DNA sequence: TAGACACC
DNA sequence: GGTGTCTA
């Protein structure tokens, strides 16, 4: 309906992959900058890079082609060794189409280190037939694409929206998750659990639809499941409050609670202590937490090593 | 040669012209600076604080490290590069030492054969295998085991020892003096 | 179904165009390079009695040649391919159609812009010489009232200025200049004689070689030029 | 002012053709006429090091000006297989007439190319009589010592204050003529000499920016982190860290590389302890994004430059 | 000694089992894979007249085929091998026995648990097909009153569930189920017809292929089941 | 039992079976206990005191189970070596149907970390045919998922009863070989003064016949010289964990009270950072100078 | 000119001696290894009608074999080579003579120091065995009243002490010892029977193999 | 099959 | 150093 369904797919983050550029949830400018492209009908050489997965890169690549009725060659970037670029990719950039269809090569996940030579071989190849065929590169890490290549492409960078844009996207994503539940026969009890998914892992709209699949085990999102979404990345308040109060009994007890995922917790901690504390204490909170994080995995008892952080912080932090 | 009054033809002409690439390849190889002279070239720069770059050069984190540790004035920086040195760029680990150690002045293969030999025969680690060379060379003098175990030298086995003509020189050495 | 030595001959060839194939019940087989730069089609004497996708077509054909000719290919109980010999039974995997590139339909070829022919031994010399001179691109063009093919080495000569090879197909009646460039890498036709039908509309272009056994359409490169 | 038509980038499309049309310092220009008059080109390595001065451009034009038979090969491309086949082919393959054979090897200072270098030093002993070699380098140390022997290495750069004054003028005047062909408009002529100043050395850089701005047919990288460490702020650094979490091993390498030059000698000894210790403990560290944040602060504190 | 074309035929085969060999004066040759997973033995028509270890047996055999058949192999003055031709003399190195792997003795094969036969062209199809289908393990088992061989690709199918190839050797009289798994890598027998003798005691097992020219014993894999 | 050809006493007299080894009470019975079942699980035999002859126990358990046994120097077990030889070995059912047992000696060598992880799926892969026996000085060098598929058996603390009884066993055994080797017994307190000198390490004591004190270093630190120290460092690189313990022990008595507080900061800090330190030999050198100074 | 299958057979061989060749109008072709250690000369049935240097002779010959036999090789309008077929025309580059090594003149071979012969299948065994035993140097010498060839592997045996191969050419009448060493790398002769003429003056030496189709001189030392 | 490059 | 990947 208002949502594309690949319908040959059970996997559901992919059953629901947007077919066009409108159905795509993107920042205001990049959507217009993409709308702009599809209207003119001839696509430039683009790099869409995340890094963080799930933002729309390889969906937008396919959509640009759909919307232009491109003659598209989709290609696993890992498979592009230099012989493949000299061979089939050349054979294609050179060919005359004729359906009167603009040719697009989509090289997916082209950010590999050792495809450096295939990359140097494109920098000549991209100009030679830019008349005939345009190249869309998708990457997680752009530094793995050589400069001369970036330089030949418009580099559009995903996943860093403006707070205004960030808000609109979270409204549209929530709206989407709904329309997807509708079609999957999932009943939505609380709507709070659906927005919590959208916020919880935001940049990434894949996990975001992945988490949703995860929770329909009982086909309902009730407050009983809303209780679940709060907990995993949930409130650091109990600790944040005990650090202010500078007491031990509370801290000593809170430490074993978070022993489980230290890598996640320590991240959330630095995040919320940064705002709530003095500028001078920011420089210190990083030395303390950085040093702690750094030595986790050396440390025998992780529960205690976390205790050691808390005291260290209550002493030197001021607010 | 067999044509008298030929012209000149240096080593390089003969190679390239005839197109055997082993001579051309060896012709390229001869020009390059000797490994040992590079290792000496470097150590002195850190020390006497003079110019040079690497990456035109063969670099052993070990060597500089070791060779440097020689003077107790160097030892503080050799240490830091020691704990920390892993995963620094060969190039970095260069520049640390450079701006680090202030002043300046400065001043196995065969056994491996014997050892990896001994461990393979008796099915034991490379640790006892050292103690086994010891217990023999002193006592029993062990050409006599070097006699029984000359038996296994197989050409394949040489490749695990070393990568070059240095290996087939060994092949014989141990076919020899026992 | 059973496949004659001629059909497998043909099929081995198609395999050079694309590593897989989609075979559909009927007397017609076709394939297209994944990059869409070369298309082949043929009528065959044997009747294919079930739809099947084959992922490695070269592998499949190798196996065939290890059985007798009467070996009866059929659909497997679980759906894969079953090659049944006198005393032996082989099982080859059917492929998910969504993983093998196939042409959509056989689009009719536009009435020809230019028509000529190429003799079996000339096509052979062209291919063979091509490896030796390192000719990676050729140009069917007009010179002195005749249709000629000119080979060039595009790595060493960017513009296609220096002509390493030339072959004269036949005289040319029309008044039109056309310089039709082809990528050697895309001349996959099995050796034989071919009616050659050239066609162009603006920047679009394609050449259809029409043989006794099959047809091949192959893209003319973007730098092809014409008066059509 | 010469135009190679059918060329896309202006830096490819406007490529000074003659050693005269190249914009150069005092000695440097006289030097190449000095050479172009003797009608023969010795073994040469032009090295910049600061880019965009015109290495590869002087190289090609030295061929022109002597009416060379030129073979132009980029350094990334000149390979153990190429030196043996095409290069040798051209040297020993005979051009009749006058033309002199010259093999311009571009950007031959490249990490893995040192074998292809040795193979050429020998080549030069082999084929020098029948051709002559011009290699181009950003860093000469990218070249083996023996190529620096049989090659005359002329070093670019450093125009005198006189030259600066008179080169600017030529890149300003030269910028007008491009824009005349291009149909780009110059709204302010002080804004064109704003660009000839802003990046002065860099003659190649000035032309890419110009393409960028003609969007409306008129005139008006670790950098992000390196800049945030100088500014010593956190908000920026804190935000930049997750960006590079992906490949830490690569990033931390690039970082030590560029901070080494940009910082004080005493801070070099420290930047290594800091980065070395950090790199060392990556893979122990739970949260790699934070562990990277921990590096940045540590660096902004102790680095001074 | 002199070696006939049949003997060297045999010897070349053994060379595939193990790169070296230990030859002992007599009419009997034998070898075993270094890993002990395949053993071969044959009586030969020629008489070997001296003990010698050969390190590269394939190389030695190549040289032989470059001399006349009457070429007389003997012990060298210094102990190595001397191949003496009409006008020519070749010298090949004797190897330190301590460097070449040999079986201790020819252990008698236990009376067979099961007996069948395999025809020369069926063993050939099996080997040949095997490279094409990528069958790296086979199973001699019972189906429908007959002894069959089933090939499987163990990398893609861990359990040996999907059967890529099946060959029917002959009917089976007994009532026992046995699933005897063999590693393709260990079927080194030179082409020909073979009595096939299967034997198992609990987790132990082996299969002896008994041909006209030689015998081959080859280990059955861990997964092997049976009620023998 | 002798192997009457072989060239080394420890090798020629190696106890064939599990009784013939000189061991602790609880330890022999545990090992009897295992072979009793006639099939060996995955085992880690761990020392850490050397010359207690891990690889000897192991070579033994294999013999008592009548297992076909592949040996590997731990140093040598590299990723690809595991991929072919071991897998070649691990895979095939044996004509004689013994158990295949891979003994990997001293798996606590270094970059072998990766071959360790390759092995996690492997060990579950061939369970019927095969078992592995890992030999370690320090368990923390065997990765935890390997520790989990394995019985960890941990060697010896001879009871005072063990002490004496082992002692008599080491005299009547050593007696017996000097017999076979036709060596003269001039005194019978010279035999037993060997069984005592290095006690828990017999493999050692037999290697003396086939022909430590920290004194050399302790003396060089007093003398405050480098040449000697610099040279002594690589000697003890092997076991740092043991040596550093012995050092703090004897320097504590021989030095001033104020220097005791310092010797601990210095050695503690050094010990603490071993395992971070690239070159262990040098890191040990760095300790020695630091100590001679303060 | 046109070249018969026999001439191109010959020319392919010469290509193994030297990668290029200098062809001169006439019925006579010749070449020499760049290093001067092996020289070949042959009269051919076809007549070469123009002077031309060919840089890659192997490449040229491969091309030839892709055309009919009647294909007419001529000088190109711009001077390079033009191979003209029935319907097709190929163009191969002429080479600057200054880049290709040719012999000056055929120098008469000195009356032989020693004379023997080598049978076609013995020369074949020698070459073939040579790759397998790794014989990189051979010695024509005297043993027990007969001329023999002894192969050695010079990398593994420096002195030429251990003889891996020996072939007996014929008995030897004279009383002279000569140990004539040859480099396998220089035995380029096409297979066939050869009169073998050995010659030496002091440190100088050469061996001339005289076959039905061509002659080969190849350097020794003694 | 090596050496170049990259990551532990 | 080890392991992996790629281009030659
Ligand atoms: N010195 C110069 N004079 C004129 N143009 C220049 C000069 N340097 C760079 N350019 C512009 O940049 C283009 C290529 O310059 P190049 O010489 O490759 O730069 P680099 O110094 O990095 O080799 C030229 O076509 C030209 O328009
Ligand atoms: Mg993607
Ligand atoms: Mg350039």
């Amino acid at each position: 309906s208002m949502i594309t369904v690949n319908e040959k797919e059970h996997i559901l983050e992919q059953k629901y992959r947007p077919s066009t550029i409108d159905e795509c949830i993107l920042p205001a400018f990049d959507k217009e900058t993409f709308k702009s492209i599809t209207s003119k009908g001839k696509i430039p050489h683009i790099i869409l890079h995340s890094p963080s997965p799930g933002t729309g890169k390889t969906t937008v690549a396919k959509a640009l082609c759909h919307d232009v009725n491109a003659d598209m060659m989709f290609v696993n970037g890992s498979d592009c060794k230099i012989d493949f670029v000299r061979g089939p990719l050349t054979n294609f950039a050179s060919a005359a189409s004729f359906d009167g269809r603009q040719k697009v090569i989509v090289i997916d996940e082209f950010d590999r280190s050792g495809l450096a030579e295939s990359q140097r071989h494109l920098r000549s190849f991209m100009e030679a037939y830019s008349s005939n065929c345009s190249i869309i590169i998708t990457a997680n890490n752009i530094d793995g694409i050589i400069k001369p290549l970036q330089s030949r492409c418009r580099v559009i960078t995903f996943g860093q929206p403006t707070d205004e844009d960030k808000i609109e996207m979270m409204k549209q994503m929530i709206r989407r998750l709904t329309e997807i539940c509708k079609h999957e026969g999932i009943a939505i009890a609380d709507m709070k659990v659906v927005a919590a998914l959208v916020k919880k892992n935001f940049p990434d709209f894949r996990k975001t639809i992945g988490e949703l699949d995860s929770y329909s085990s009982k086909g309902v999102l009730d407050a009983g499941i809303l209780s679940l979404v709060t907990n995993d990345r949930g409130a650091i308040d109990d600790v944040l409050e005990s650090l202010k109060n500078k007491d031990v009994k509370q801290l000593r007890a809170l430490a074993p609670k978070y022993a489980a995922d230290y890598s996640w917790f320590v991240g959330k901690l630095a995040e919320e202590i940064y705002s709530r504390v003095t500028p001078q204490s920011i420089i210190r909170m990083y030395e303390i937490v950085g040093e702690n994080n750094q030595y986790h995995g050396i440390a025998a008892n992780t529960e205690l090593h976390l205790a050691y952080l808390f005291i260290q912080l209550a002493c030197e932090m001021q607010w | 040669s067999l044509f008298k009054d030929d012209i000149q033809l240096n080593e390089h002409q003969v190679a390239w012209y005839s197109k055997d690439w082993t001579a051309v390849q060896s012709a390229a190889d001869s020009f390059k600076e000797k490994a040992e002279n590079e290792f000496f070239e470097i150590i002195g720069a850190i020390n006497n604080k003079t110019k040079c770059s690497i990456a035109q050069k063969d670099y052993s984190k070990f060597m500089v490290e070791n060779a440097l540790s020689q003077f107790p004035e160097c030892m503080p920086a050799v240490y830091a590069m020691n704990l920390i040195g892993s995963g620094l760029s060969d190039e970095a680990h260069f520049n640390y030492l450079m701006a680090a150690v202030p002043r300046g002045k400065r001043y196995d293969s065969t056994e491996v054969l014997i050892i990896k030999l001994l461990a393979k025969r008796y099915q034991v680690n490379t640790n006892d295998a050292i103690n086994y060379k010891s217990i023999l060379t002193k006592n029993g003098k062990l050409p006599l085991v070097l006699k029984e175990l000359k038996g296994l030298v197989t050409d394949d086995f040489l490749k695990e020892v070393t990568k070059n003509v240095k290996e087939q020189k060994q092949l014989k050495k141990l076919a020899l003096e026992w | 179904m059973k496949l004659s030595k001629d059909t497998t001959a043909l099929l081995k060839n198609f395999a050079t165009i694309n590593s897989g194939i989609m075979l559909k019940s009927g007397q017609f087989i076709m394939t297209r390079a994944v990059n869409g730069t070369t298309y082949a089609e043929a009528n065959i004497s044997d009747v294919i009695d079930f739809d099947v996708a084959i992922y490695d077509l070269n592998g499949f054909l190798g196996i065939l040649s290890l059985v007798n000719d009467d070996a009866e290919i059929s659909q497997s109980e679980d759906g894969n391919i079953k090659i049944a010999d006198a005393r032996s039974t082989i099982f080859w995997p059917a492929a998910d159609p969504s993983t093998v590139v196939a042409p959509n339909k056989p689009i009719p070829f536009p009435v020809a812009s230019a028509v000529t022919e190429i003799k079996a031994e000339d096509l052979q010399q062209l291919l063979r010489v091509s490896r030796g001179l390192q000719i990676d691109t050729i140009a069917i063009t007009v010179k002195e009232g005749k249709i000629v093919i000119n080979g060039f080495n595009k790595v060493e000569d960017s513009a296609l200025t220096r002509v390493k090879y030339s072959l004269t197909l036949g005289d040319y009646d029309g008044e039109n200049t056309f310089n039709f460039i082809i990528n050697m890498a895309n001349m996959k036709m099995q050796p034989g004689n071919y009616k050659l039908l050239l066609w162009a509309k603006g920047k679009q272009g394609a050449a259809k070689f029409e043989g006794e056994h099959a047809n091949y359409v192959v893209a003319l490169e973007a730098d092809s030029t014409h008066d059509f």
